[PDB]
């Protein structure tokens, strides 16, 4: 029943500030040191901040010193993170972790045991982009040739914001050979992904292929038919 | 500032194999090191603490060892669910520092990619931009080289790549490469080619369509 | 569950908190008095190292009664933090 839950994440423009919260339960909140850890979209783990009980012992990773503030409200077992003057490098998922320490009286040493319990996390995206539904473009089968072996087709989900977007095929009926690619961040600051599926070249002409693109943020729901070309 | 050098970045293993992940600290950290497992889309989950101790409820195939500057994570026999990313964490000094991470991928035979090229869709051209996509389907290993050419003029800076996670079914990879440009540039150039360089290929493949619905 | 060491340790702490209760404000850049969980230290001038007789809650305090524990005050005016930012000091003389 010991759990951590981080919330307050979302989209915010560089320069503006955001506040994150971390609720705890199942354990005695006051008796542990709390950390924040973050992870950029495609990168590894990075430690950012840490408070203990006091809170006379707050430390921050260099890139956030004088920019982030960590605090805690023990009455309602909640940890906070003040994020100011946000920038690109702050774009990441932010976790909160628990750590136990121990003071040895005879020695005078303080022992730390590391981060043993984390939360699911919450995403923070710093960008000046506005919510936008994707324009769904078809990719047609058959290239140069026709009717021989196996072919491939799909949908191009271009210029949307923010993540995520769900893609389906024939309302979920088709799940074989389908590769929905992870979205790429375009230079314009907008996202764009490709969803693809491989089928027997014979299934063309009879079978109807429709990709089902769903972008919740903009309340955009599009169903696109994919048909062969001529030339 | 303690640097945590982790090796390797990614490794090759078959289920049942013995796996070894090493962590070298730039400064002595005693046994204040711990290992972490992270499944895609989920928060990290500690496996080893105090370097040599096993977290409660974790398989007995996971074991850590070492102290001071050298550490090692071991999986006596890799399991299908163990093929995921692992991080080491030092909690000795501030700042707290993690290793680069290690991605464990299941190993198979080589597999050349089936390549497909898609010209811009008429509906898109109407907007003023043209995206030409290239698909490398179910290949292996991940290492792949994609090259764009218009009028056999090698393109650079106008395309982007994306690769899928290893397939649960065949353990292969697939990547999409979107070459993007304006309706103008697209209609003064002549031949659009997608060149793929791979290991399973005894010779670089090039799939070219030419300036039309073709 | 009686812990005689803990009870004596809590005693020393109680004693230190008060004694630093009376002492008047500093007239210069110092390191605020404190009980760093080991010993009670007074207001210490910046860039100087403070000394104290080994704490009496120690079981072997009769063998180290003549020794000293040290705590450095930095030029900042801030006490010294260990790697993890905890109260830091030199109690080598006082150890068993
Ligand atoms: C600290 O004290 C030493 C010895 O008293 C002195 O020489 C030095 O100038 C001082 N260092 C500072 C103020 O950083
Ligand atoms: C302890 O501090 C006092 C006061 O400054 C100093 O005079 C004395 O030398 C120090 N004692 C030792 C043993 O270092």
């Amino acid at each position: 029943q010991v759990q951590l839950v981080e919330s307050g994440g979302g989209v915010v423009q560089p320069g503006r500030s955001l506040r994150l919260s971390c609720a705890a339960s199942g354990f005695t909140f006051s008796s542990y040191g709390m950390h924040w850890v973050r992870q950029a979209p495609g990168k590894g783990l990075e430690w950012v901040a840490v408070m203990y009980y006091d809170g006379s012992n707050k430390d921050y990773v260099d890139s956030v010193k004088g920019r982030f503030t960590i605090s805690r409200d023990n009455s309602k077992n909640t940890l906070y993170l003040q994020m100011n003057r946000l920038r690109a490098e702050d774009t990441a998922v932010y976790y909160c972790a628990r750590e136990k320490d121990h003071y040895d009286i005879l020695t005078g040493y303080n022992y730390y045991y590391g981060l043993d319990v984390w939360g699911q996390g919450t995403t923070v995206t710093v960008s000046s982009a506005s919510t936008k539904g994707p324009s769904v473009f078809p990719l047609a089968p058959s290239s140069k040739s026709t009717s021989g072996g196996t072919a491939a087709l799909g949908c191009l989900v271009k210029d949307y914001f923010p993540e995520p977007v769900t893609v389906s095929w024939n309302s979920g009926a088709l799940t074989s050979g389908v590769h929905t690619f992870p979205a790429v961040l375009q230079s314009s600051g907008l996202y764009s992904l490709s969803s693809v599926v491989t089928v027997p070249s014979s299934s063309l002409g009879t079978q109807t292929y429709i990709c089902n693109v769903n972008h919740k943020p903009s309340n955009t729901k599009v169903d696109k038919k994919v048909e062969p070309k001529s030339c | 500032d303690i640097q945590m050098t982790q090796s390797p970045s990614s490794l090759s293993a078959s289920v049942g194999d013995r796996v070894t992940i090493t962590c070298r600290a730039s400064q002595g950290i005693r046994n204040d090191l711990g290992w972490y497992q992270q499944k895609p889309g989920k928060a990290p989950k500690r496996l080893i603490y105090a370097a040599s101790s096993l977290e409660s409820g974790v398989p007995s195939r996971f074991s850590g060892s070492g102290s001071g500057t050298e550490f090692t994570l071991t999986i006596s026999s890799v399991q299908p669910e163990d093929f995921v990313t692992y991080y080491c964490l030092q909690h000795n000094s501030n700042p707290l520092t993690f290793g680069g991470g290690t991605k464990v991928e299941i190993k198979r035979t080589v597999a050349a990619p089936s390549v497909f090229i898609f010209p811009p869709s008429d509906e898109q051209l109407k907007s003023g931009t043209a995206s030409v996509v290239c698909l490398l389907n179910n290949f292996y290993p991940r290492e792949a080289k994609v090259q764009w050419k218009v009028d056999n003029a090698l393109q650079s800076g106008n395309s982007q790549e994306s690769v899928t996670e290893q397939d649960s079914k065949d353990s292969t990879y697939s990547l999409s490469s979107t070459l993007t440009l304006s309706k103008a540039d697209y209609e003064k150039h002549k031949v659009y080619a997608c060149e793929v360089t791979h290991q399973g290929l005894s010779s670089p493949v090039t799939k070219s369509f030419n300036r039309g619905e073709c | 569950v009686m812990d005689f060491l803990f009870e004596k340790w809590k005693l020393y702490g109680d004693q230190c908190h008060h004694n630093l209760s009376l002492l008047p404000p500093p007239t210069e850049l110092v390191c605020n008095r404190t009980f760093d969980k080991y010993s009670c230290w007074p207001d210490t001038p910046a860039n100087t190292t403070a000394n104290i007789s080994c704490p009496w809650y120690l079981p072997w305090h009769h063998k180290v009664q003549h020794r000293f524990v040290f705590k450095r005050c930095g030029p900042d005016g801030q006490w010294v933090r260990g790697p993890r930012g905890q109260p830091w000091r030199d109690a080598s003389q006082c150890q068993m």
